[PDB]
């Protein structure tokens, strides 16, 4: 009865029965841009459910010596469905999201991850190891689409600071011996009321295990960890010719 | 003093205390600042909140 | 007109964003009160589940036998403005005579306070900030000795001519605000408004300034955030001719009127440079000390 | 004389024994009382945990 | 104050807020000025005001 | 003056006249104190107070 839940938005629905409730990011709800709060002029477009509901993208897999992921929105959709195609025909977008992540396995099988949202996830480079050169992240580590991208040091995720604090963003962690998903609401976060869903990535999505995964040799190895997210209250403006970016 | 409405902080949910010379208010003081805390926007932004007596997996 | 049922009870539109949470005055810390021996079924205040994502809820209450204390601890001094409206370095400009730098008497510096560790690690402890500054001025030679040379400061806003010598036309200053102070006089000082395009400033911008192809070349300006550049502060030896000293001017800044969203992790790694957070991957250390097992202090 | 809360507030000294029983006359045998099948979900007085 | 009246502006059609320490108004700071604006006077000095709806030449 | 209250005195059985400028008291002066003494606490501190004609003991 907080463990049981149903997901409906648009023509899709998703149900889990070993949930862990629901966060609700900073403890507010994604919302539409208000009259005051906007500068832009032209009238937007708000397609709803076309555009607002659940996208399956991607399915990792979780082993004994995984080190993490993470994905960056809009950027994980701005090739997927109406969704993607707005995003492509507008220079303004703005939305929430509500983030479902899927992982589970068997009552002998054990491990943790960690589910969380960082906003404005810059990434950084090792710098030459001797950090005496300013490399940069190429384009395909900064906005790596739908297959995400693997972390190569986790604890410092990948630019300069402690995995150990994470916990400060929103988050919830997909214990197996408790739950098997992680769901969490996030509004539109920003210092301006509308921006590139292209050229800007507001946040990225974090799944590190931090508890290894384990079990005895005959149980079924292979343990999937699955990414949906519907998009909530998009919008759109600034209308010309597509552009992927 | 009648001047202009030019400070960050103009239009918070925090009012100040300053002291000021200028025709801009920008160039006033830190002040003091309100002492309001909201703990649960970080520690605990869940949809539906469980007490502290149940067993929050129920 | 509307007529369709799904067009009138639709919330597309608003803009009312519905809060879970509020603030509440907490100008002390909270007090203590009695509890007694509680021997319950059904009620259990020491088990959580950490996986919803909140921070446990037990309190010294529901754990142990507690006496009545009246905290009257105040909360005052960890206010945004009590933690960071303390003048810190954040700029230091030479103005020597023979060197390899700015020997012509003149120099620009760059708006961007990311070049000092202990002012840059407060700031990125949040992910945007808005907030007006107070800026000092102190100016000396390389050994401290005060001299009787006149400077002059001046804000070159994106878009401004940039001097580019001592004698230069953009020194007339007509429009750009200028301070003309001696070394022998005090700090010069003033205030600085929140002058951003954006409602905020960032310390973090996660993508890229322009549209195109984001090709190795173009990777620099992974990151670069335009309403984070305020311009340039360019200073002078008020002269035609060379300055008979060596100077040096380092710059101050207090933050006041501050306002501050999203916070995050805090660098635990050595900063590298200002435009990024690269760390020296062949050192990566942990957070703080350690020891030899976890069964001895 | 008294002042501080958890000594005004303690049970530290109560002598009496509360009691979760009490006695009932019973100069008989219980009687027995009509019973008819129950076909219910939810109620069970068969099982016990000793 | 009871100052003189030397300021350029005295007798304007926007008023000010300024400050003085001295017996001649010029002495006194720029203050702030009246927020009123005319561009009709250079952007429509028509004699005939024409509609926007309408077509400018009928 | 609506400022801080962080004197190393705010609390005190003796009330003090003070100057400051600043939003924090103890930037303030020392001011006077009040004339108030109790000799007694050191010089008879004494369970069954005696009188000054009898015979302190009897
Ligand atoms: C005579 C005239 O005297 N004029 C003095 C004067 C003083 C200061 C001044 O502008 C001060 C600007 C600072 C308040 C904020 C600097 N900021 C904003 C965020 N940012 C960032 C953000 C992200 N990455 C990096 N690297 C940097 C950054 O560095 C203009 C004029
Ligand atoms: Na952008």
């Amino acid at each position: 009865s907080d463990r049981v839940a149903q997901l409906t938005i648009g023509n899709s629905t998703i149900t889990t029965q070993e949930a862990a409730n629901i966060i609700v990011g900073y403890g507010e709800w994604p919302s539409y841009c208000s009259d005051s709060d906007a500068t832009a002029v032209d009238k937007p477009t708000r397609p709803d459910v076309s555009v607002n509901r659940f996208y399956t993208l991607d399915t990792k897999l979780w082993e004994k010596s995984s080190k993490g992921w993470y994905w960056k929105f809009p950027d994980v959709l701005t090739e997927t469905g109406v969704f993607g195609q707005n995003a492509q025909f507008h220079y303004l977008y703005r939305s929430g999201f509500c983030i479902h992540v899927q992982c589970n396995a068997s009552k002998f099988h054990q491990g943790a991850l960690l589910v969380a949202v960082l906003p404005e996830y810059v990434i950084g480079t090792v710098a030459g190891g001797t950090g005496t050169e300013d490399t940069h992240p190429p384009y395909k580590q900064t906005q790596p689409g739908a297959d995400g991208f693997e972390l190569q040091h986790p604890y410092v995720l990948d630019a300069g600071i402690p995995i150990s604090q994470l916990t400060v963003c929103p988050h919830q962690w997909i214990n197996l011996r408790t739950n098997n998903c992680a769901t969490i609401i996030v509004p539109y976060i920003n210092a301006l009321p509308f921006d590139s869903a292209l050229n800007h990535c507001n946040f990225g999505l974090l799944v590190v295990p931090i508890s290894p995964l384990d079990y005895d040799q005959g149980a079924t190895p292979v343990i999937p960890i699955t990414i949906t997210l519907a998009p909530m209250c998009s919008e759109f403006a600034g209308l010309r010719q597509a552009v992927t970016q | 003093s009648h001047e202009n409405s030019n400070s960050a902080t103009e239009g918070s949910t925090i009012n100040y205390t300053t002291i000021n010379y200028y025709k801009d208010s920008y160039a006033a003081t830190a002040g003091k600042q309100s002492l309001k805390q909201d703990p649960d926007k970080f520690a605990n932004p869940v949809k539906d909140i469980f007490t502290e007596m149940a067993a929050p997996l129920k | 007109g509307d007529r369709v049922a799904d067009v009138i009870e639709s919330s597309i539109g608003d803009s009312v964003s519905r809060a879970l949470t509020h603030a509440l005055p907490a100008p002390t810390g909270q007090n203590t009160q009695v509890s007694s021996h509680r021997l319950d079924t059904g009620k259990v205040p020491a088990l959580q589940a950490a996986e919803i994502g909140a921070s446990s809820n037990a309190s010294d209450e529901s754990m142990i036998e507690t006496r009545c204390v009246l905290n009257s601890h105040s909360t005052a001094e960890t206010t945004l403005d009590s933690f960071f409206s303390r003048a810190g370095l954040v700029g230091e400009i030479d103005l020597p005579l023979e060197g390899t730098t700015n020997p012509n008497g003149y120099a620009n510096w760059d708006i961007d306070i990311t070049g000092y560790a202990q002012m840059r690690r407060k700031v990125e402890l949040f992910t945007y900030m808005r907030f007006d500054a107070e800026f000092t001025f102190v100016a000396c030679t390389p050994t401290g000795e005060v001299v009787p040379q006149l400077l002059q400061y001046m804000f070159v806003p994106p878009g401004a001519p940039k001097p580019d010598s001592r004698e230069s036309l953009a020194w007339q200053t007509a429009t750009n605000p200028s301070v003309f102070v001696k070394l022998s006089d005090p700090p010069a000082q003033v205030s600085v408004p929140f002058m951003s395009p954006a409602s905020a400033y960032q310390w973090f911008y996660d993508g890229y300034p322009t549209f195109g192809e984001h090709k190795q070349e173009k990777d620099l300006e992974y990151g670069a955030c335009p309403n984070n550049m305020m311009g340039t502060f360019s200073v002078r030896t008020v002269g035609t001719s060379k300055s008979k000293y060596p100077l040096v001017v380092r710059i101050y800044m207090r933050m006041k009127h501050v306002r501050a969203w999203i916070p995050r992790p805090m660098r635990n790694q050595n900063y590298l440079f200002k435009a990024n957070p690269n760390y020296a991957g062949n050192s990566i250390k942990p957070t703080g000390a350690s020891r030899t097992a976890i069964t001895t202090l």
